[PDB]
């Protein structure tokens, strides 16, 4: 257990659990769940309507003052009714801590923009709009950031194909770069890698 | 023989009574396409062709050699549509390449009466096409075009002809044994004094049965192994 | 009820007026686009293309989907006006290198293995 | 011009097919005795509706709804179809 | 041992050559076809069979960790030699 | 502040998928069968959505397998059957659903190998 | 069908169309479009070239990997012709030159080379042969170019009975010598037109139409021994055509009549250059001659092609000849010229 196993820190575990207690107590209206992982990471699951309040609290409260927004991303889970899971990672330099706030949405429900709370979100939300198609309400300028001009679709969705639907080549007849339906000389080879025996009994699910 | 077996089943039913839903009578088929063809109203056997020889003959994958050109008049237009060159291909005037069971999403009916559908794993080689698509294209070319254009539409028509062909895992059926038993008593054809011998006498007759089996080198190896041990 | 949240419009009337204003803007912008990008198409051709693009989504009855389509159309128009798009991006709407794929049964039967 | 096949799709446990079922269990055999060479295909139905299909020369085909028909109505419909009617 | 087809094209160790009816030959016009002349099937046949006085021998291909995984080959069969599944080396026992 | 939309959810216009890949495609929703080369059953837990196989030809150069179907490698994983059905419905795809197959419970007995009169007794062990 | 040449795919760049084509004269105006159209389908294209390989690099991106194969050849050496057509099922001939060099004459490029190509193709078993002639090819024509074209047409037909012969007329396009030729005469101030260009009628055809017609003739099974005439949809007088050309390019049109003998002398003067001549006496004769009318021959409509009128594609050719002030003018601004049809 000593050499090849990652050591556990329980002091940070208790501190993060107590702060989850504190945050869940102050904001019962929006906080839906608080979790602490075994590698000492604190997550708060909130109702979407509380994106602006909770974040503001975490930025402005004296005991929290999470004054840095490290990252803002989304995860696509097609099996959920609310498809997209929005993740905010915040850093507190005053207390040398990190926190995670997660909410959810679907293809048609917008989310309040947090640019007022964090100026850094301006581009991040654009990427979430570009890659996942999640609309953010009250954004100073929401447009595509990463894909090509006029690119149809949101590639980071699970149902979007790996190679897309169109490809570009230069045509001499029209004397310009044109887009055509994608064709591949060699098809991407799909590998079925998952083993038919479970690896981790701790994560076993109810027998359905 | 069918009348005798139905009589045995009738005796069993009228002696033991109606035990419930047991369905004593059973017919064991050996052809994948037989039950579907019977469900669609085809005439079993080739008696009609011998009785009234046609001028145009459509061989839809028929390789049993039951009908040859000696059984047909001259200038007979034989059309073969299939996937292997076998008994029925060299006698054809036009050959239409079709798809095999691994190359189409097609419906086959079990000996139980259970309908199932295959899935496309590969695509037909060369210029080979799906069989119903070939027939539909031919109908359009002749001007007497068919009212269905996709696979779902032809399966809707299939449901119209026989609705049980679109229930893809249900084996439940209705027993009408007594009606068929009553109808079997009208004719009284006499049995033949010939012993019942199956065509499948030994293991060596099992490997090559259809066109795909005959074209397989593994089955030829198996036959050569069972004929001489070595 | 379905308990759904709006983006901009409450019903289909607000969505339709937004669609109409976006169509007005595109109709106004087409000649300027033709002059700036030095396109070899006519203004009438470009307006037909705009009309066809709008009519492709004429079947939508959800105000939320209509609002999102209008938002995407505004982004496309902003890219076109600011000349962020190049001539290639504008001309991709016309598909001048793609041979016409036939639709009837016999042509599909003659060409390939798929419907 | 003439009759080539008859198809009765009856829904096995649906109440609306009850009368049709009665016909099959009573007066089908006699009918098949009157028409030794007429295909009369008795087929299983979904949860939808009982129907009767009549096919004529050159692939003409028309159907009649048999929902809630009594056995007498079913045999009258067969008598009409078999005769030069409908 | 590389041979030549009646077309005049060198036949690879996999035994493939473009047919006389194959247009793909044009890619070799004014150019050459890359063929390796060291056929492994011919080179391994020239190796003498090794006679060892044990029922089970071990083969690692030679070189230790620079060979293949070490395997054990049984030599009870007398009408056939024991072949390594990795290297193709043959082993037998003193006979006659 | 709600609008209470009525009709069926449809996001086909917002996905960027070409029309020919919506109206002509057929998806299969199923639980994959256990690989009979193994006894583990961990791959028979989740539901899967895949698409119908399209044409694959061979490259004139090097003889590789070329395709033109962009959805030939797309497989989606779902918890329940109705989740997959809802996803397919809202994405505008026609679907075929195969109901889950489970091996029925079997009555095993080691003593049956040594029956006094039944046929169950084993010739060798 | 030597199954490696059965169509497979969606007709894309990576697809296989069953076409193996040897395109003689593929480094020219029509050749680049023909090769591009062949490579779009996924065809195996053989490009015989005699020029510097650099001058062929614009043909590199027109096909998938290995689909375009370049080989050297000589017009006078039949061994190279055999070497480049050994494995092709289609041979397209586009070899021609508007002027005579010291090494090749009109008979060399329009009679000898086409006949050698046809004979070698017939010997090698090529199934389809497409040969390009001129609409105005006549044995008794006043120009050597068209007399050679007619003689070559006869000889190709004799050597390859099942050849498809295509006769276009004054192809216009980005790299043409028809619109660019008239536009470049602005450098001399005035435009010399014999009889003010009022005695000549032209029916020019678009380059993409010709390329599509060649492709469709390749894929047409019943176009074996037929002869086609590819013409545009409108006929114009030379004066009206040049006036429209100068109106599209927004250049001052100052036409003057020049006698036939003097303008022939001008062509003789320009012939002397060792480079590509600006004009020649043969160009003089071909420009001032009316396009023939051949109502007995099939045209582009028989191949499923609808001819593209000059008024929709002139701007893409003549915008390069504009000054900065008129460079952004639209296509709807020129009020198309008068057409003398029927
Ligand atoms: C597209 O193809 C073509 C070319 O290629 C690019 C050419 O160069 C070309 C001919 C080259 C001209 C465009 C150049 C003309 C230059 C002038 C006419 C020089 C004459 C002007 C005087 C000599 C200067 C002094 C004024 C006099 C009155 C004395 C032609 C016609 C052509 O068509
Ligand atoms: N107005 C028009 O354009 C229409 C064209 N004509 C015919 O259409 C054909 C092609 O037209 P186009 O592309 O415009 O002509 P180009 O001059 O642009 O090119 C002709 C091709 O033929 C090759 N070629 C020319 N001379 C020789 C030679 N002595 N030996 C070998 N190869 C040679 C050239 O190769 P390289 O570049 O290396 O020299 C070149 O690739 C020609 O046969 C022409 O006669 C038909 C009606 C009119
Ligand atoms: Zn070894």
């Amino acid at each position: 257990t000593r050499p090849t196993i990652r050591p556990r820190n329980d002091v940070v575990h208790k501190q993060l659990s107590a702060f989850g207690q504190y945050v869940a107590e102050i904001l019962p209206k929006y906080v839906q769940q608080v979790q602490v992982s075994c590698f000492n990471e604190l997550e708060i699951f909130i109702h979407p309507d509380g994106v602006i309040p909770v974040l503001t609290f975490l930025r402005d409260h004296t005991n929290a003052q999470f004054k840095s927004l490290a990252d803002l991303t989304a995860v696509d889970v097609p099996t959920r009714q609310n498809r997209f899971e929005i993740v905010y990672n915040l850093l507190s330099l005053r207390f040398n801590s990190r926190i995670r706030v997660k909410t959810y949405t679907d293809e048609l429900t917008p989310i309040e923009s947090s640019v007022t709370v964090y100026k850094a979100a301006n581009w991040y939300e654009r990427e979430i709009w570009d890659m996942f198609g999640v609309f953010f309400a009250n954004h100073p300028d929401l447009r595509r950031i990463l894909t090509d001009y006029g690119f149809e679709g949101h590639p980071f969705r699970k149902d979007f194909p790996l190679s897309g639907y169109v490809e570009l080549r230069y045509d001499d007849e029209v004397k310009r770069v044109v887009a055509e339906p994608v064709e591949l000389a060699q098809e991407f080879r799909k590998f079925d890698l998952n083993s038919p025996w479970e690896a981790f009994p701790a994560y076993r699910q109810p027998p359905e | 023989i069918l009348a005798a077996v139905s009589n045995i089943a009738q005796n069993i039913r009228l002696s033991s009574g109606v035990t419930g839903d047991w369905k004593v009578m059973n017919i064991l088929h050996r052809i994948a396409s037989q039950v579907a063809a019977l469900d669609l109203g085809y005439k079993p056997g080739v008696e009609a062709i011998r009785k009234n020889p046609p001028k145009v003959l459509f061989l839809l994958g028929a390789d049993g050699g039951c009908i040859t050109r000696q059984d047909l008049p001259k200038d007979c237009f034989i059309i073969y549509q299939g996937h292997h060159g076998d008994v029925g291909a060299p006698m054809a005037d036009v050959i239409l390449p079709g798809a095999a069971y691994t190359e189409k999403s097609a419906t086959y009916v079990n000996t139980e009466g259970r309908a199932q559908q295959t899935k496309v794993a590969v695509t037909p080689p060369g210029l080979a096409r799906e069989d119903w698509k070939i027939i539909r294209a031919l109908s359009e070319i002749a001007g007497m075009t068919l009212p269905y254009d996709t696979l779902d539409q032809v399966r809707s028509r299939l449901e119209e002809v026989s609705p049980n062909l679109v229930r893809y895992d249900d084996v439940e059926g209705a027993n009408y044994f007594q009606q068929a038993n009553e109808l079997s008593k009208l004719v009284n054809q006499q049995l033949l004094a010939d012993p019942l011998v199956p065509p499948q006498l030994t293991i060596k007759d099992f490997y090559m049965t259809d066109s795909i089996s005959r074209a397989s080198q593994t089955m030829a190896k198996c036959v050569k192994a069972v004929t001489e041990g070595i | 009820g379905t308990s759904v949240k709006p983006i901009f419009s409450r019903d289909m009337n607000e969505a339709k007026r937004r669609v109409r204003e976006l169509y007005r803007a595109w109709y106004r912008e087409v000649p300027n686009t033709v002059h700036l990008f030095q396109l070899d198409i006519s203004v009438k051709q470009g307006r037909d293309k705009v009309r066809e693009m709008f009519m492709k989504n004429a079947h939508v009855t959800d105000p939320r989907v209509v609002d999102l389509l209008v938002i995407k159309g505004k982004m496309e128009l902003e890219e076109t006006i600011n000349v962020w798009k190049q001539r290639t991006h504008i001309m991709r709407f016309f598909h001048e290198t793609e041979a016409p794929r036939p639709t009837d049964f016999l042509s599909k039967f003659y060409v390939g293995h798929d419907p | 011009l003439g009759l080539r096949e008859i198809r009765i799709h009856l829904c096995q446990r649906s109440p609306g097919s009850q009368g049709v079922r009665d016909f099959i269990e009573k007066r089908y055999v006699e009918l098949k005795k009157a028409n030794p060479d007429l295909p009369i295909l008795i087929r299983e139905c979904s949860d939808v509706q009982p129907k009767l299909w009549a096919r004529y020369a050159f692939g003409q085909e028309k159907n009649v709804s048999l929902n809630n028909f009594s056995a007498d109505q079913v045999t009258r419909t067969l008598e009409n179809v078999l005769s030069g009617k409908a | 041992g590389v041979r030549t087809s009646p077309t005049g094209e060198k036949v690879t160790h996999t035994g493939q050559a473009y047919d006389d009816g194959d247009y793909r030959r044009v890619r070799f016009s004014d150019r050459q076809k890359e063929v390796n002349e060291n056929f492994a099937i011919d080179l391994i046949a020239e190796q003498p069979v090794s006679e060892v006085g044990s029922r089970v021998i071990s083969c690692d291909g030679g070189g230790g960790a620079l060979g293949h995984p070490r395997v054990y080959i049984n030599l009870d069969k007398e009408t056939k030699t024991g072949t390594c599944g990795y290297c193709g080396l043959q082993f037998r026992q003193p006979h006659h | 502040q709600l609008i209470a939309v009525d009709e069926k959810l449809d996001i086909t216009t917002l996905t960027g998928v070409p029309e020919e890949h919506i109206k002509t495609r057929k998806v299969r929703i199923f639980v994959p069968a256990r690989n009979n080369m193994q006894s583990g059953v961990n791959n028979t837990k989740k539901w899967k959505m895949e698409f119908d196989t399209r044409e694959r030809w061979e490259n004139p150069l090097m003889g590789w397998s070329s395709t033109a179907d962009p959805l030939s490698n797309l497989v989606l994983t779902f918890s329940t059957k109705e989740d997959a059905v809802a996803f397919a419905e809202k994405n505008g795809w026609s679907f075929d659903v195969e109901e889950r197959k489970v091996p029925k419970p079997k009555s095993k007995s080691y003593g049956a190998n040594f029956s006094w009169n039944k046929r169950t007794r084993v010739s060798t062990k | 069908l030597h199954h490696a040449l059965i169509p497979h795919g969606k007709g894309g760049r990576s697809s296989v169309s069953g076409i193996v084509a040897t395109v003689f004269g593929a480094t020219g105006f029509l050749g680049r479009y023909v090769v591009n159209h062949l490579g779009r389908m996924g065809s195996q294209v053989i490009v015989p070239y005699r020029c510097e390989p650099y001058d062929t690099m614009h043909l590199r991106p027109m096909g998938d990997l290995g689909q375009i194969i370049f080989m050297e050849w000589n017009g006078k050496d039949k061994d190279s012709i055999r070497k480049v057509v050994e494995h092709s099922n289609v041979v397209i001939n586009l070899v021609g030159r508007e002027w005579e060099t010291k090494n090749f004459d009109f008979e060399d490029v329009f009679v000898k080379i086409p006949h050698a190509i046809a004979q070698v193709s017939k010997e090698a078993g090529v199934e389809k042969l497409i040969h390009i002639s001129h609409l105005n090819a006549d044995i008794k024509s006043p120009s050597r170019y068209l007399r050679s074209k007619a003689v070559g047409e006869k000889e190709v037909r004799a050597a390859f009975p099942e050849a498809t012969i295509i006769k276009p007329s004054d192809i216009f396009g980005r790299e043409d010598r028809f619109l660019n030729y008239f536009a470049s005469m602005r450098w001399f101030g005035g435009v010399p037109l014999i009889s003010l260009g009022k005695e000549t009628v032209k029916q020019p055809v678009y380059i993409v139409d010709v390329s599509k017609g060649i492709i469709n003739a390749i894929k047409d099974p019943d176009a074996k021994g037929k002869t086609f005439a590819f013409v545009g949809p409108n006929r114009y007088l030379l004066f009206d055509l040049v006036q429209y050309i100068f109106a599209v390019a927004y250049r001052p049109f100052l036409p003057y009549p020049l006698p036939h003998f003097a303008y022939r002398w001008v062509g003789r003067l320009f012939e002397v250059s060792p480079f590509e001549p600006w004009t020649t006496r043969d160009k003089v004769e071909r420009v001032h001659m009316s396009d023939m009318t051949l109502p007995h021959l099939p045209g582009l409509e028989d191949l499923g092609i609808q001819a593209t009128p000059l008024e929709l594609k002139a701007i893409e050719v003549l915008r390069r000849h504009r000054t900065y002030r008129w460079l952004t003018s639209e296509m709807e601004d020129v009020k198309p010229a008068k057409t003398v049809n029927i």
